[PDB]
């Protein structure tokens, strides 16, 4: 009863059979979630639409990923993934930013319990691939505690609204590492051209940052 | 000489009394937020970052200087009686030269009576805001400073917000700034909300106001209740310093009143609520004997 069920795609699929000519069936992609991290998705094939809904939504709850949410409202870090031919770029956002994401991603994030995140989908926008890649990336994300345990250093949050106050959001479980870590002069990180263009203001898309209803 | 507010000893005493609650000083602000950034820090790196935050907080808590009320400007540069009745509206000429300090600008008023005089303090501040707009200040006085709204803000326990608005809008030596600050201090003393101003730059001003008005009884009571005994002793010592002729200061001089005995002497002399101060100090002593041992 704590889980909510949402439809993501309803496709009519036909097959060529000698006995019946063109056989018709319904394939339904269903996402379920309890709004507290536990969410899943499933595919239901049936001759009847309601039967497909029932099959998919009853099968989804047996395939529940648990998505870790930072402060119970957002992802822990930016996630860049390419599932098949679908690129998903998720940006961690502060409280109150809302869900500026693909409508399917908006629905899935509502099911998970994410309230603030950005998400851009590029390449193929196939709904099944989009959902699978989104769940893969969200499940594979690394929490602050895991990072602190892995590198044995305090994970400290710096907030502009809080000034120079250092907020220790994570601390290693085991002994702390006294290595002051490498002060990398230049980070060898693969940037995304769209993000740099937006930061430098060269991007002038008439569709970005459009006023939209609350999400 | 009687010490001034900006003297080094008084500044150190007030800095110690203020406290440096780092969470309160850098409380999250309700503004346009940006995604945070995360750094991996060792214990030494975290300690250095915390120390830098402490330095920044000390810079932020630099006490505004308390200034005496400015003398009203009444100077007539010229009396051109030939211009009497020529215009029905004053002219306000403002020297907008960039490099001149705002208190050295020549703002003058040509009256309808032909009198070319210096601009009043209100007119000076108004024109300075009009032609050199400072962020957070309004040309017209905000209606928040009316008493009916000040009482509401006090009821909401937003005294720090009131003082911030007063500092942004009025000059430190203006009549309105002093009046609003004194009203806020009076409300704080009446309701015993001193802890609101702790770890904020206005605590020094509040303490100085209380000492100069010889009503530090409530602050002493709050500090004793909040187990800030060292701060209470510093407050009593500062009160004696700023009132050497006071009977309490003389009694402290006569005896060897070094620690809590200073507070005892102040309770027995020059305290309106000295009996209650002594009772609270006795309660603190009982608690200390109970738990410290």
């Amino acid at each position: 009863e704590d889980f909510d069920t949402r439809i993501l795609e309803v496709r009519n699929v036909f097959t060529m059979t000698a006995k019946e000519g063109r056989k018709k069936s319904i394939r339904v992609l269903v996402a379920v979630g309890n709004g507290k991290g536990a969410a899943g998705f499933s595919i239901g094939k049936a001759t009847d639409r309601m039967d497909a809904f029932r099959k998919a939504k009853n099968r989804a709850v047996h395939h529940l990923h648990y998505i870790e949410r930072y402060e119970d409202h957002t992802i822990f870090h930016d996630i860049s993934l390419r599932f098949k031919r679908t690129h998903i770029k998720m940006k961690k956002q502060p409280k109150g930013y809302g869900l500026r994401c693909h409508r399917a991603i908006i629905t899935i994030c509502r099911l998970i319990g994410i309230k603030d995140m950005y998400a851009k989908v590029s390449g193929s926008i196939n709904m099944l691939s989009l959902t699978q890649g989104l769940f893969r990336g969200l499940s594979r994300q690394e929490t602050h505690q895991q990072l602190a345990d892995k590198k044995g250093l305090h994970v400290v949050e710096i907030r502009e609204e809080c000034g120079p106050l250092p907020i220790v959001v994570a601390s290693p479980r085991g002994p702390l590492r006294k290595d002051p870590e490498p002060e990398d002069e230049v980070p060898d990180v693969k940037l995304d051209w769209e993000d740099v263009k937006t930061a430098q203001g060269m991007k002038r898309s008439v569709w970005s940052n459009l006023k939209r209803a609350a999400t | 000489k009687k010490p001034t507010f900006m003297d080094e000893e008084v500044q150190s005493i007030l800095t110690k009394m203020t406290g440096l609650n780092l969470q309160k000083t850098f409380k999250p602000a309700i503004q346009e937020l940006k995604p945070p950034t995360y750094k991996l820090m060792t214990q030494a790196q975290l300690e250095e970052a915390t120390r830098q935050a402490v330095e920044a907080a000390k810079v932020r808590l630099k006490m505004p200087p308390v200034l005496e009320e400015r003398v009203p400007i009444n100077d007539v540069l010229a009396e051109d009686k030939i211009l009497e009745g020529t215009e029905t509206t004053k002219y306000v000429f403002t020297d907008i030269s960039y490099s001149i300090p705002h208190r050295e600008r020549f703002i003058v008023v040509r009256e309808p009576s032909g009198t070319l005089r210096k601009a009043s303090w209100e007119e000076r501040d108004r024109m300075i805001q009009v032609y050199f707009p400072k962020e957070g200040r309004k040309i017209l006085t905000p209606i928040i400073f009316k008493e009916e709204n000040l009482r509401t803000m006090y009821s909401q326990d937003r005294h720090v917000d009131v003082l911030n608005l007063c500092f942004a809008q009025f000059e430190p030596d203006s009549t309105e700034y002093i009046k609003v600050h004194h009203k806020t201090y009076e409300d704080i003393d009446k309701r015993g909300k001193y802890d609101l101003l702790r770890s904020t730059r206005y605590f020094g001003g509040m303490v100085w106001y209380f000492v100069n008005n010889k009503k530090i009884d409530g602050l002493l009571i709050d500090q004793i209740q909040r187990d800030l005994i060292d701060d209470a002793t510093n407050l009593v010592q500062l009160y004696h310093v700023l009132h050497p002729d006071g009977q309490s200061a003389q009694g402290a001089k006569d005896q060897a009143a070094e620690g809590i005995n200073l507070i005892k002497v102040f309770a027995k002399t020059e305290a309106q609520k000295g009996a209650y101060i002594e009772l609270t100090l006795q309660t603190y002593q009982e608690a200390l004997s109970r738990h410290s041992a």
